[PDB]
């Protein structure tokens, strides 16, 4: 009983919102929507394994 | 929106020139400083005035805290014709009372200049109404003369407050 | 010289600026004591109930209770229907109903005609 | 104009108050110290070089466009005191100031936690209940017929006896509850 | 102990107020002078603007005639 | 409890500016008799009180002295 | 709905029964009983009416109006049993007497499946109302209130009960369920124009409409704490359940008869409004300020349109809860001060704290604050007029300011400023006070956390 | 601005005395506007709210 | 913050405040020294020195009661009479 | 969950963190904190909660409403089968008042999933979102509050009057 | 309470307005009604038609917030007249010239924003030039359709 | 800013107006000008989800410079390089749009001169 504010405050809070977010928001559609993450060339996309292919070579400026 | 904003932050300028009650006037520098965020939204720059939001949070938060140390050590004073001689008798409050005002009118490198400069440089280079433009420039002007004249009949000169400091 | 201070109705000329101030007349002391002794004996009626230790209550003001009984239940028994009462009547009661029915007509007729020539632009307009 | 004991002004009493005015708006003009000071020995000559006159249509003019003066040559925004009327503090504390006649409404078992207050409070009550009906016969005793002229109370003519309508001026709250 | 009141006087000052007074002045001047030593041009310009008078007629294809 | 107030007769307006609006007084035959109460004001801790750019320049003087530092630092640091 | 009725009428012998000390308490308890039982009501469906019987029958629309009408019959027990504290025990059974059978009536009333029951019941709730307002009334101009209670209502209902008896020669019946399919187009002529008068203006005068709402100002201003609160919580709103349910009949002339009635509401929400930033007598500025809250939804049933009548029945629920917390406070303060001038006791969060706290709820309901049911209704009723004509809003949203103007000043007047120094009688709040601010404020509130059961059959 | 204004505050130690302008007392009584609109405005309303719409 | 008055302290101070005023000499001057009766003072001297007691305590004084202030020891009561000092 | 053809959703594709910096970020540290300390307490209680669900397991079901007659197929004044018709009109107009709401939050879905190239990248939610707001005004708008089966098959036959005179009429 | 200190109708007969002026608490010689146009007044008088802020603020008054006495005669527009509301004390400027400068500095703001929209300022600058045909397919445009080519060149 | 006054205050039919210009074709005076070629693909500044005021004929250094601010996080200053080239080919964009305004001034020019020389002829 020395840090009960970050207990009964914050962590049983984010516990309870969790289980709100996790079991009964994210379980209906369009709840929690997500706008889809920013893609360059030359990532690797986690859940494939492809490789975005590079850009043009540039017309070199300086 | 343009328009309206530079009408808005020329007036409340203008009559922040001659007030007398601090909380006056840094109410007329946080209005003229929405007539700003309205002027940069005119100029299709919502970013800019958003980002001058966040900027214009913190000092003028802080204008507001300073002069409120100053008020409740005067013993609730708020009009300026009474104070003076606070640079070395409240020295913090001093301090972050110039690095605000420093901060609201632009003094560069300062938090009010990443955003209100930018402004300037969006308010001069964009098909803009020009009297929007001037009287933006003129309010920015007033802003300056508003700072000084808090920091000189606050923080300069010699005391006008009563005896029994 | 000076500009003369002009009074308006939301701005009264001046206690320090109006003439019958200075007046050092007898008549004027004679109103002005009078004056003082009718609101002496008004201080001295509110104080002595005021200040008493057995009355528990409302000191009741029959300025105010006269005040009300004037704002509302006098105003029909000194009523008189003349040409003002008339004209004032006919022109704050039925003048803005005459100009908002017309308004609003006009702008339905407008719209009425728009929608069933299919010109308004009712296109996601299916609450209403 | 309007007082409560005095039926008018004087005009002594409208050469003062002109006086004070001038020289309030006069330092709401001239905000440093030392300038104000010389502005305000100046301004003191010129209430000084018309002190000596003893015609009073003169003077009664004189005062009028005194008036007229400074009602050209005001501050727009004078300095008003914090706790005057206009300042920026004025009746700031009325709600805090609760009457005392509220204390007679609170519960036994928080009148029981300031036993002495309030034993020390019962007998001011008993003392204002005994000294009400010899300060009512002592003001129909002073009065004049068709009722009081001015609204100056009488002080106890007597020894032990209190001044009559005290009690709220006794009882007052402070100004800083 | 607290500040006592004085009268007609200068009032009595705390060093810690002093020093963290001084402490974020300079703190204000060295970012001051740190950004513009190391920017430089959100002052005074970054890029040259151009002279359109200096171009030639040629590389904006004016045929002289 | 008790505060004690300190000497009068120490707010003597000599070196102050009440001293020129005596000056300018006498030139013109007055007398100001409030001096020695606005004597305060100019004397004491509250004399020499800096100008509006000594006010912005406070802390110039530590604050170049550590920007002085820091740009040789990082001009020996990159070597 | 005779599981209601017959409660309702055994609270007679529960009244008359009772010892000397016991008559408020329980009428209280049983009442509070019907009213938690008034939930059963809930039963509605999307497509069909929740239809008991031959008589009667209970749509989304009469359900909040009838847990309404059961529940403020134990906040008028609270309310009444002080001022009547020394009264003689047999006319104070004739009091609860008359609430009861007021009740009574505006339950069968508000689930009357045919019209002329609906009128019979409509007009039974006058003569309770009347005697209340008439006997137990504290100033002299009840007599004259009374008479023009009576007397606008009468003359607007008689021409109504010859319009449903006509309606019950040509159709056939009144039954609201077999007129709900044999509702023929009533077309443009002079005898359809006093046909729709007729069965309109009963509504009107009941809502109030402006320029009709003269009884108003003395029906709810000489009458007794109970006789306001049933007068501006559930009285006021026979007539928009009249007109919500009459209004099925009078197509498609409403839509052009609708025109003068509207512009007198509109106008009249203006006038009302501004009056209420004027009135020196508390319990009148409440007046006031229900007629001008009634005029929307007086707008709102006759654009009718879906939203309109949605914002309509949220907007008399919420003004019932909201109206009856008002006179309430006028009454909590005018049992200390005896006098309804509002300039009179001022300064009072200085002395009931607490009270004032329930002043301010009660103001910022009175201004529509979202998210409660008062905004609700108002917002919606603002959407639908906005979509009946674009230039209405102007009329909406200067009301929308003064509104709030003498929501406030209510709020400034009577608790904010130094107190009044004469009066020193201001008890502090007794425990029956704020219990029954917080029995009208706490459903109101929690009314904005499921505001779709009192949307209406509509939803 | 900061030029212009420390020659308008160093005109404030000198021991002239200045009548106020019309700038002045335009700028000082905040445009003119809360003084006209917060008596007009009002007045117009509540003489209507009583004159006109109750009595 | 906000030190309490004393009678002792606004004697002192009301006494210093005249003291410091060059038509009053600081030796012949008590707490009973009548203005026009015994300073010699003009009623002009008696409006200067309650406009110093305002700018002195920081609260205005009304004009109705300043013209009766006419000796020390009245301004120092009024002045605890308008502070409610001794508690 | 819910039906992944109703309610539509486009695949995931996220990059693989390439940090380029050789500071740490602190959100894995963060992410791994909130894995133990949050994630896997919450998975154990849920998984507790669904074990006691599994315990006594009860299943409740759609309700199917057969279709019966309509309302032209009613006749006039006849209130036993054109109240049958007016129910089913009801509930088939607060079911197409769900599918107006299905088709708004797959408008909106996409539209901040899409982010800032929503204009291009949901032209098929808006066309789909156009046709059934054009569908839903020409059959349920302007009916009124006493709406019902009547006023919908006369707003219908006075549509269905205007489209045969125009398609008359220019031929 | 009793009748005749309520107000009551026009006094006409100088003896009944002396019982109007000795009810009203105030002299003869200042109780003046308001004039019988028939607007529903009666006896009431007409109090001078001033604010409440205008009065003694360090008087004694009986109602301090009001600065009203006891007994007093009350303004009939005395609720509008509260220092929540109406004040008509003397300002330092005239009020038609307050309405002038205030009127004329609002119309020349507002003359020159039309000044300076109908002559805009701008930069010495070409188009802002955005490729694929301006954009065609980020704007919305649909793909079944084609647009014209726009062609940028460099410069 | 003195192309305001040359617009304004002097003859305005031998400025170009910013509203609709280039008035001339792109090939007058230009023998064999070449085109402008953007570098980022149309789905790459897609996929990049670009403001479409940023998607201009230089978002490819933008894209760079995003994807160096995202892969150095929380290194907020590590980007500078990336930041600067895509300053620069703004900056060549804006020198690029100022010579079509030069363009457009000196074909006004010489229509002026091509109408004067006209009417001093015929
Ligand atoms: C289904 C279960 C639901 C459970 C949750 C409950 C849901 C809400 C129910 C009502 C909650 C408020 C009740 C208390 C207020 C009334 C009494 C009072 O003033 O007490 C002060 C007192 C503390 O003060 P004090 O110092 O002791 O003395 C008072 C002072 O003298 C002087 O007092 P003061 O002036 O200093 O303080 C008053 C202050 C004054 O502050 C204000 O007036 C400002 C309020 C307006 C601005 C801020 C809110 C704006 C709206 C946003 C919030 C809602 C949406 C949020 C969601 C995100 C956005 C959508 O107000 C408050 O502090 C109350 C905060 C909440 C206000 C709610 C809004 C009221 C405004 C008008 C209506 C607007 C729409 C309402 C929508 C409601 C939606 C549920 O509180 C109590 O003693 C509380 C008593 C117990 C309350 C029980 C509440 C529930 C009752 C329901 C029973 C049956 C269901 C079972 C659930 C039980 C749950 C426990
Ligand atoms: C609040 C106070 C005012 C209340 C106003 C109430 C409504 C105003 C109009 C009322 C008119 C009377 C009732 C109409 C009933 C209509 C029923 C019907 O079948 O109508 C069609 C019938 C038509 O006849 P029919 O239907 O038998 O004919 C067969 C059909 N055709 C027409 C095709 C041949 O209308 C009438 O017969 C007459 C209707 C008008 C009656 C006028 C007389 C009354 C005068 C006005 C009284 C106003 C209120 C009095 C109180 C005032 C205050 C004290
Ligand atoms: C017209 C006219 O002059 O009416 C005056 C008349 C009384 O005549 P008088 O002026 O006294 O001679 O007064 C009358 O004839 C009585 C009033 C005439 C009708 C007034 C109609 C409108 C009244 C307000 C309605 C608001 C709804
Ligand atoms: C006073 C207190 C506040 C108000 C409370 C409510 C009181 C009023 C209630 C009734 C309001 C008036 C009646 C309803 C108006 C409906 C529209 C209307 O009548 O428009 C004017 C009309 C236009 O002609 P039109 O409607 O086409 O008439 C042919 C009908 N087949 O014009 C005409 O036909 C010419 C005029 C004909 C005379 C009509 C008389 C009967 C109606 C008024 C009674
Ligand atoms: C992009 C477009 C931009 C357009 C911008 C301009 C639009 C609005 C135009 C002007 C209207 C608003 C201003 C006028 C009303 C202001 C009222 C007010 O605030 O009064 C304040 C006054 C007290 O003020 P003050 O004397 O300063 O107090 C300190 C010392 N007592 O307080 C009082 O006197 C109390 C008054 C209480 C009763 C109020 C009566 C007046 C109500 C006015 C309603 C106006 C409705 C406008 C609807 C507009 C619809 C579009
Ligand atoms: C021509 O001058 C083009 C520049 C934009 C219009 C003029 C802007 C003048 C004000 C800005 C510069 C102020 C320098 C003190």
């Amino acid at each position: 009983r020395h840090s009960i504010f970050a207990f009964t405050h914050v962590l049983i809070p984010v516990w309870i919102i969790h289980y709100y977010l996790k079991y009964h928001v994210t379980t209906k559609p369009y709840t929690i929507v997500e706008k889809k993450p920013r893609i360059f060339p030359g990532d690797t996309i986690l859940e494939t394994g492809e490789v975005i292919p590079p850009m043009k070579e540039f017309p070199d400026q300086h | 929106m343009l328009c309206l904003g530079a009408m808005t932050t020329l007036f409340t300028a203008m009559c922040a020139l001659t007030q007398n009650d601090i909380k006056k006037i840094i109410a007329f520098s946080t209005s003229s400083q929405l007539g700003l965020m309205m002027v940069t939204i005119g100029i299709n720059q919502p970013h800019l005035a958003f980002l001058h939001i966040c900027t214009h949070a913190f000092f003028k938060a802080m204008l507001f805290m300073c002069s409120g140390s100053i008020i409740h050590s005067l013993n609730d004073e708020q009009d300026i014709r009474k104070m003076g001689g606070l640079f070395k008798a409240m020295p913090f409050t001093t301090t972050a009372l110039i690095i605000g005002s420093l901060a609201l009118t632009g003094m560069p490198f300062l938090t009010g200049f990443y955003s209100k400069d930018l402004i300037i440089e969006s308010a001069n280079t964009s098909y803009t109404n020009a009297w929007a433009l001037l009287m933006t420039l003129v309010a920015t002007s007033f802003t300056a003369i508003y700072s000084t004249r808090i920091i000189f009949f606050a923080l300069l000169g010699q005391p006008r407050f009563p005896t029994l400091i | 010289s000076f500009p003369k201070y002009e009074p308006s109705r939301l701005a009264s000329l001046p206690t320090t600026l109006d003439p019958a101030e200075y007046d050092i007349s007898s008549e004027t002391r004679k109103a002005q004591a009078e004056r003082l002794a009718i609101r002496s004996r008004l201080k001295r009626e509110y104080q002595l109930q005021y200040n008493d230790p057995s009355r528990r209550g409302v000191v009741e003001d029959p300025a105010l209770i006269r005040w009300t009984c004037a704002r509302s239940a006098n105003v029909y028994p000194n009523f008189r229907p003349n040409t003002k009462t008339s004209l004032l009547g006919a022109l704050f009661g039925i003048g803005p109903l005459i100009f908002w029915y017309y308004v609003f007509k006009t702008d339905r007729d407008r719209k009425e005609k728009l929608i069933q020539e299919g010109k308004l632009d009712r296109t996601f307009n299916i609450s209403y | 104009a309007f007082l409560p004991s005095a039926a008018y002004l004087t005009h002594q009493q409208k050469v003062l108050q002109l006086y004070k005015r001038a020289l309030r708006h006069l330092e709401s003009r001239c905000v440093h110290r030392d300038k104000y000071r010389y502005f305000a020995c100046l301004l003191r000559a010129r209430f000084d070089e018309h002190k000596n006159e003893k015609d009073m249509v003169k003077a009664t003019q004189l005062l009028r466009e005194a008036e007229k003066e400074f009602w050209h040559g005001q501050h727009p925004q004078p300095y008003i005191f914090p706790e005057s009327p206009g300042g920026t503090s004025y009746e700031r504390y009325e709600c805090y100031k609760v009457p005392e006649w509220c204390l007679d409404d609170w519960h036994p078992s928080e009148k029981a936690m300031y036993p002495d207050y309030f034993a020390k409070r019962e007998q001011w009550k008993k003392l204002r209940r005994e000294s009400w009906e010899r300060e009512v016969k002592q003001l129909q005793e002073e009065t004049p017929v068709g009722g009081p002229r001015t609204e100056a109370l009488p002080p106890a003519r007597k020894q032990g006896d209190l001044p009559p309508l005290w009690w709220h001026i006794v009882t007052r709250p402070r100004e800083r509850p | 102990a607290h500040i006592e009141p004085r009268y007609r006087q200068f009032p009595q000052l705390t060093r810690s107020q002093v020093i963290q007074a001084e402490f974020f002045s300079a703190t204000m001047w060295f970012w001051i002078l740190w950004r513009f030593w190391h920017d430089s041009d959100a002052v005074l310009g970054h890029f040259p603007y151009p002279d359109p008078s200096q171009w030639t007629d040629e590389e904006l294809g004016i045929p002289p005639d | 409890s008790k505060m004690e107030l300190p000497d009068y007769k120490q707010w003597k307006i000599e070196g102050t500016p009440l001293e020129t609006v005596q000056e300018k007084l006498a030139a013109r035959g007055l007398r100001d008799p409030w001096g020695r109460n606005e004597a305060w004001r100019y004397m004491g801790g509250f004399a020499n009180n800096v100008s509006f750019v000594g006010a912005l320049l406070k802390g110039f003087k530590w604050g170049f002295a550590a920007f002085v530092v820091a740009v040789g630092a990082e001009y020996y640091l990159e070597s | 709905m005779l599981k209601y009725i017959i409660p309702t009428m055994m609270l007679m012998p529960l009244t008359w029964l009772s010892k000397n000390s016991m008559i408020w308490i329980n009428t209280t308890l049983h009442s509070l009983l019907i009213s938690l039982t008034s939930l059963l009501l809930l039963n509605q469906f999307g497509d069909n009416s929740l239809n008991f019987s031959l008589t009667f029958f209970s749509d989304s629309l009469s359900t909040p109006l009838l847990i309404l009408t059961m529940w403020l019959l134990p906040l008028m027990l609270m309310a009444s049993q002080h001022h009547l504290s020394k009264e003689n025990l047999a006319r104070k059974k004739l009091f609860i007497s008359m609430l009861i059978l007021l009740q009574l009536f505006l339950i069968m009333t508000f689930t009357a499946t045919e019209l002329i029951f609906f009128y019979i019941m409509f007009e039974a709730t006058l003569v309770p109302t009347l005697i209340i307002i008439t006997r137990w009334g504290n100033q002299t101009e009840r007599l004259n209130a009374g008479l023009y209670f009576l007397f606008y209502t009468l003359a607007g209902s008689l021409p109504l009960l010859v319009a449903l008896i006509y309606i019950q020669n040509t159709m056939g019946s009144l039954n609201f369920l077999i007129l709900q399919y044999w509702v023929q187009p009533m077309p443009n002529s002079w005898s359809n124009t006093f046909m729709w008068l007729a069965c309109m203006m009963a509504f009107m005068v009941k809502m109030p409409l402006y320029g009709l709402h003269l009884w108003l100002p003395k029906a709810h201003v000489e009458a007794p704490i109970a006789g306001s609160m049933v007068l501006a919580a559930i009285l006021l709103k026979l007539g928009g359940y009249g007109m919500m349910r009459i209004t099925l009949l009078l197509n498609p002339i409403t839509d052009f008869m609708a025109y003068p009635f509207i512009m007198l509401s509109l106008w009249g929400m203006i006038m009302t409004s501004s009056i209420c930033l004027r009135q020196t007598d508390l319990k009148s500025l409440i007046a006031y300020s229900s007629v001008s809250h009634m005029a929307l939804v007086i707008v709102a049933i006759l654009i009718q349109t879906p939203w309109s009548y949605m914002g309509a029945t949220a907007l008399m629920i919420a003004h019932g809860l909201t109206s009856s917390m008002l006179f309430c406070l006028a009454n909590s303060n005018y049992e200390r001060v005896h006098s309804r001038t509002m300039i009179l006791a001022r300064g009072l969060q200085t002395l009931l704290p607490l009270m004032a706290a329930w002043w301010l709820l009660a103001s910022l309901t009175n201004l529509a604050l979202p998210p409660s049911i008062n905004l609700i209704g108002e917002l919606f009723v603002v959407m639908s007029t906005f979509s009946w004509s674009n230039i209405t809003i102007i009329l909406m949203g200067l009301n929308m300011v003064i509104t709030a103007l003498y929501s406030l000043y209510m709020l400034i007047t009577t608790q904010r400023g130094k107190h009044t120094h004469h009066i020193n009688n201001i008890l502090p709040s007794f425990t029956r006070e704020n219990a029954l601010m917080s029995l009208h404020m706490l459903p109101l509130l929690l009314l904005s956390l499921n505001p779709k059961i009192i949307l209406g059959p509509l939803y | 601005g900061f030029i212009l204004a420390l020659e308008i505050s160093n005109t404030t130690h000198y021991l002239k005395f200045n009548y106020p302008s019309n700038t002045f007392k335009f700028s000082n009584l905040l445009g003119y506007y809360p003084t006209i609109m917060h008596r007009l405005t009002p007045y117009m309303n509540l003489t209507m709210s009583q004159k006109s719409a109750s009595s | 913050d906000a030190p309490p008055l004393t009678l002792e302290g606004i004697k002192d101070r009301v006494l210093y405040v005249l003291k410091l005023y060059d038509k009053i000499d600081p030796e012949k001057l008590s707490v009973n020294s009548h203005f026009m009766k015994d300073l010699g003072l003009d009623s002009l001297d008696q409006v200067e020195i309650i406009m110093a007691m305002e700018d002195e305590f920081g609260f205005e004084i009304p004009d109705i009661d300043a013209e009766k202030l006419m000796c020390p020891q009245e301004i120092v009561d009024y002045i605890a009479d308008k502070k409610d000092v001794y508690e | 969950s819910w039906d992944k053809d109703v309610y539509p959703e486009p695949p995931r594709r996220t990059p693989a963190p390439s940090p380029q910096t050789s500071l740490p970020n602190p959100i894995t540290y963060l992410t791994k904190a909130f894995d133990l300390l949050v994630d896997r307490p919450v998975t154990l209680v849920r998984e507790f909660i669904e074990r006691q669900h599994a315990k006594n397991k009860y299943y409740y079901y759609h309700r199917e409403f057969r279709r019966v007659p309509d309302i032209t197929e009613c006749h006039e004044k006849d209130v036993l089968c054109m109240f049958e018709a007016e129910m089913q009109w009801k509930r088939d107009y607060k079911v197409d008042q769900e599918i107006v709401n299905i088709i708004q939050e797959r408008l909106k879905a996409c539209q901040q999933r899409e982010g800032e190239s929503h204009r291009q990248n949901c032209a098929k939610e808006l066309q789909q979102f156009t046709q059934v707001v054009k569908a839903y005004q020409d059959r349920y708008h302007d009916l009124g509050a006493h709406y019902s089966a009547r006023k919908c098959l006369a707003k219908q036959k006075q549509r269905m009057l205007a489209e045969r005179k125009a398609t008359k009429e220019a031929a | 309470i009793t009748k005749d200190m309520l107000p009551g109708p026009y006094p006409k007969t100088p003896e009944e307005r002396a019982a109007a002026a000795k009810k009203y608490n105030m002299r003869v010689e200042d109780y003046e009604p308001y004039p019988d146009d028939g607007m529903g007044y009666g006896d009431y008088p007409k109090l001078p038609d001033r604010s409440q802020q205008e009065r003694d603020p360090w008087y004694d008054w009986d109602h301090p917030d009001l600065r009203l006495n006891w007994g007093e005669p009350m303004h009939w527009d005395l609720d509008m007249y509260i220092r929540n509301r109406v004040d008509t004390s003397p300002t330092p400027v005239n009020w038609n010239l307050m309405c002038k400068h205030l009127f004329g500095f609002v119309a020349f703001m507002l003359f020159m924003f039309w000044v300076g929209e109908t002559y805009p300022t701008y930069q010495p600058v070409g188009p802002k030039q955005y490729p694929y045909n301006n954009l065609y397919l980020e704007r919305g445009g649909d793909p079944n359709k084609e647009p014209e080519p726009v062609v940028h060149y460099e410069i | 800013g003195a192309h305001l006054a040359r617009r304004y205050l002097g003859d305005a039919s031998v400025e170009p107006e910013p509203l609709r210009m280039p008035t001339f074709p792109p090939d007058y005076g230009f023998p064999e000008r070449k085109e402008r070629e953007m570098v980022a693909t149309q789905q790459e500044m897609n996929d990049a989800q670009l403001v479409l005021q940023q998607r201009d004929y230089c978002a490819h250094y933008l894209i760079r410079f995003l994807k160096c601010k995202r892969d150095s996080f929380p290194n907020f200053l590590a980007c500078k390089h990336e930041q600067h080239d895509w300053d620069y080919c703004e900056h060549l964009d804006y020198v690029k749009r100022m010579k079509e305004f030069e363009r457009e001034r000196r074909l006004l020019q010489r229509k002026k001169r091509r109408e004067q020389r006209e009417a001093d002829m015929a």
